[PDB]
């Protein structure tokens, strides 16, 4: 474990090894000394902009709030000793044995895997969407995995509550409507996103590994067709997207049993019922797990719909003036001590 | 966990 990671937490733990690190959060496996119990802890240090420590607070609420077998579990948050010198927080939970993306590129999956792995995936989904959650970052990394093929998904940071400088979520799976038209939040954009990992589990690589905005929507109507009518392009009401829209190469609806030629022809047919430019056309999470390729997992009392969560319970981002670290430190203690 | 429901006892050697 590289000397340069400094964790404040208990001498009763003792770091292992370093199992993520980005700008936001740091994952480090360790070893609670008087217990042995090994476990994963996450260091985030959220005071330096309200950004920070607003993807803090919401990863922190959403994964207290959910106890599900597909979401990642927290067994609790390092107590700061005064409030003074709190810094950091650092979020204790399970350990697993690795990502999605880490099996994707080291891993041949037998057509089972894929169909437990996204089947997984899926029923966490719908536990989320039926509180009215949406992830907004689904990917493999975000995909935790155990060698019994257990998947729980992570870093909930970016996720909103449905309603009537920001941190991104990879555009390779970003759905077309968020890349074009200004996008009120969907669940249709995380079923995009479930759509672009089983398409990865079934190629191996991305499926649309755009290199920037334009290459990105190159890459997917290359793929499901470029859109046409005005029933069509409906969803979209910016203009300058319609007329960009417009300016594409008129691509057909790529066959996909020839793209996929050993893949099996109902997990292809899952796959196209995900990949759909129209939101409302595209499949429910509830419906994916209804369908066919999941008939060997599926089971309608054992599919948690979740119960909804209001607006306010992310209160703090819809203030008129917005937050200031303080503000924010008392939220985040707030939650660590409840 | 959900592994009551791996029917087909699926693993990875990890
Ligand atoms: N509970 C966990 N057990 C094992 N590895 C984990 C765990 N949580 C995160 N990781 C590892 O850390 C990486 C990043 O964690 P994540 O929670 O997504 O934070 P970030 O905000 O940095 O993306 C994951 O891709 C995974 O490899
Ligand atoms: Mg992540």
């Amino acid at each position: 474990m590289p000397k340069r990671i400094v964790y404040n937490i208990s001498s009763d733990f003792q770091l292992k090894s370093l199992l993520g690190e980005g700008a936001y959060g740091v994952v480090c496996s360790a070893t609670h000394k008087p217990t042995g119990e090994i476990v994963a802890i996450k260091k985030i240090e959220p005071f330096d902009k309200p950004l920070f420590a607003l993807r803090t607070l919401r990863e922190i609420k959403i994964l207290k709030h959910f106890k599900h077998e597909n979401i990642i579990t927290i067994f609790n948050i390092q107590r700061p000793d005064s409030f003074e010198n709190f810094n950091e927080v650092y979020i204790i939970q399970e350990l697993m044995q690795t990502d999605l993306h880490r099996v994707i590129s080291t891993q041949m999956l037998s057509d089972d895997h894929i169909q437990y792995f996204i089947y997984q995936t899926l029923r966490a989904v719908k536990v989320l969407h039926g509180s009215n959650v949406i992830h907004r970052d689904l990917k493999p990394s975000n995909l935790l995995i155990n060698s019994n093929c257990d998947l729980k998904v992570c870093d909930f940071g970016l996720a909103r509550i449905i309603d009537e400088v920001e941190f991104v979520a990879t555009r390779w799976y970003r759905a077309p409507e968020v890349m074009l038209t200004s996008a009120k939040y969907s669940r249709a954009m995380d079923v995009w996103s479930c759509g672009c990992i089983l398409a990865e589990l079934f190629l191996r690589r991305p499926i649309f590994p755009g290199r920037d905005y334009r290459h990105q929507l190159l890459l997917i109507f290359g793929i499901i067709g470029t859109p046409h009518s005005d029933n069509d392009l409906r969803c979209i009401e910016s203009p300058r997207a319609r007329e960009y829209i417009k300016s594409l190469p008129m691509y057909p609806a790529a066959p996909l049993e020839k793209m996929f030629p050993r893949v099996n022809p109902k997990g292809i047919d899952l796959l196209q019922r995900m990949l759909v430019f129209d939101p409302a056309k595209r499949i429910t999470a509830k419906e994916a797990l209804e369908h066919p390729y999941l008939q060997t997992y599926h089971d309608p009392n054992d599919e948690p719909e979740g119960e909804p969560i209001p607006p306010s319970f992310f209160e703090f981002d819809h203030y008129k003036e917005a937050l200031t670290t303080k503000d924010l430190k008392k939220l985040i203690w707030n939650e660590i001590f409840s | 966990s959900l592994q009551n429901r791996n029917t087909k006892n699926l693993s990875l050697d990890i």
